């Protein structure tokens, strides 16, 4: 029951500056100090620094102290941290964990962390293209190119069809997002009956559906 | 080269 | 960043003692590094297991134990399990500032070994006609969760304009991953071998496709 919440994502402009949060519930708020870390898969896990909820006292890494603030509010028992002078370097995870102090010395439980992505790129829909084969047993697939920002939703007819199906993680190539969806079939449904994988993109008000046509 | 425990910690 | 080191990769099976390691680069790792150890498991879900090298984290399995070994912190995980496959990390304190390891990826042999299954897909005309041309691998299936996926041209290695994601855990518990090679529809057009190799465990296997 000792739980730690923070917002799954956020989208800002460089030169902006925003203010993370993470709820802290289960627990006395007051008697555990809060952390904060960041992490850019790639090269791993950075320190921020830390806060006392019960004092206030503060410590942050010399390489944050001009790019990090940390406070918290004890009524709502959540931890804050705001970045400043934001960039495209500022793109990361960022993580608060629970610490304990004592005859201790801990990082218990950590939040999901909120994934902040620092971009002056513009809306861009999605482009939906089938994925066939040109010779279970036959696998289908969508390709979601070139969109911004995240997220997208895949499901393949409607979500009539939810096992076979594989939506992998987006990969970013000039500032553009990309993923694809596959769905695997018996040869007898297809091409005989029809398959169709749906896209939806709110960020740009879109939506495409697409029949996947022989090849 | 830094280490040790201190107020901080 | 003050630089902790830890293994880059290791492999273990249930039931099994597998100890992980943490250098610290100023010298040998000491009481006063307070070294943590935190598990990171599918989905960003971290875990703190040990704190002041071996105070076990209240709430965590007693199989996970801490200590220093020669100049460096240990996590020692006695009767491995398979849940306990994961990536590991070390933290050590350096007067004013926690300093983080690179992770450990455990291994932890749970099930049989599973070779991947690769599906190289065609650019579809309808990109096609945007000039543009990108060719999809799908990688699914696999068991470990490492696989090294490189592309061909006409027998030829190719690293622009390819984007691979990391292995991803699905339901089963094994990995996939997805690979892209994006052309302009000119260079699609004057070359015909296209192949997408993948090697996972010392075994190779290609896709190919001749426009
Ligand atoms: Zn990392
Ligand atoms: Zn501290």
């Amino acid at each position: 029951q000792v739980q730690l919440q923070q917002p799954g994502a956020e989208l800002v402009k460089p030169g902006a500056s925003v203010k993370l949060s993470c709820k802290a519930s289960g627990y006395t708020f007051t008697s555990y100090w809060m952390h904060w870390v960041k992490q850019r898969p790639g090269r791993g896990l950075e320190w921020i620094g830390r806060i006392d909820p019960n004092s206030g006292g503060t410590a942050y890494n010399e390489k944050f102290k001009s790019k990090a603030t940390l406070q918290v509010d004890k009524p709502s028992s959540t931890a804050y941290m705001q970045l400043s002078s934001l960039t495209s370097e500022d793109s990361a995870v960022y993580y608060c964990a629970r610490y304990d102090y004592y005859g201790g010395s801990y990082f218990d439980y950590w939040g999901q962390g909120t994934t902040l992505t620092v971009s002056s790129a513009k809306t861009t829909p999605p482009s939906v293209y089938p994925l066939a084969p040109g010779s279970s047993m036959v696998t289908l697939g969508c390709l979601v190119k070139g969109y911004f920002p995240e997220p997208v939703t895949v499901v393949w007819n409607s979500g009539s069809i939810s096992s076979g199906v594989h939506t992998f993680p987006a990969v970013l190539q000039q500032g553009l997002y990309t993923l694809s969806s596959s769905v695997t079939v018996p040869s007898s449904p297809w091409p005989s009956e029809t398959v169709t994988c749906n896209v939806a993109h709110p960020a740009s008000s879109t939506k495409v559906d697409k029949a996947i046509g022989p090849r | 080269y830094q280490l040790r425990p201190n107020a901080e910690t | 960043q003050a630089v902790v080191t830890q293994e880059s990769a290791l492999t273990t099976s249930p039931g099994e003692t597998v100890t992980l390691t943490c250098r610290s680069s100023t010298g040998a790792v000491t009481t006063s590094n307070y070294a943590n150890w935190v598990q990171e498991k599918p989905d960003h879900l971290f875990t703190g297991l040990i704190g002041g090298t071996n105070n076990r984290a209240p709430g965590v399995p007693a199989r996970f134990s801490g200590s220093l070994i020669g100049d460096k912190a240990a996590l020692t995980i006695t009767g491995g399990q398979t849940e306990d496959e994961a990536i590991y990390f070390c933290a050590l304190w350096y007067s004013n500032h926690w300093v983080f390891g690179g992770g450990t990826k455990l291994t932890v042999l749970g099930q049989p070994k599973s070779s991947p299954s690769v599906t190289l897909f065609p650019p579809s005309s309808e990109e096609l006609e945007t000039n543009k041309a990108t060719l999809v691998c799908t990688i699914t299936d696999f068991y470990p969760g490492v696989v090294t996926v490189d592309w061909s041209g006409d027998g030829t290695p190719v690293e622009q304009g390819m984007e691979t994601t990391q292995p991803s855990k699905q339901s089963n518990n094994k990995y996939m991953a997805s690979s892209y090679l994006t052309l302009t529809a000119r260079a699609w057009e004057r070359h015909s071998q296209y192949s997408c190799q993948v090697t996972h465990e010392g075994h190779t296997v290609e896709k190919s496709l001749s426009r």
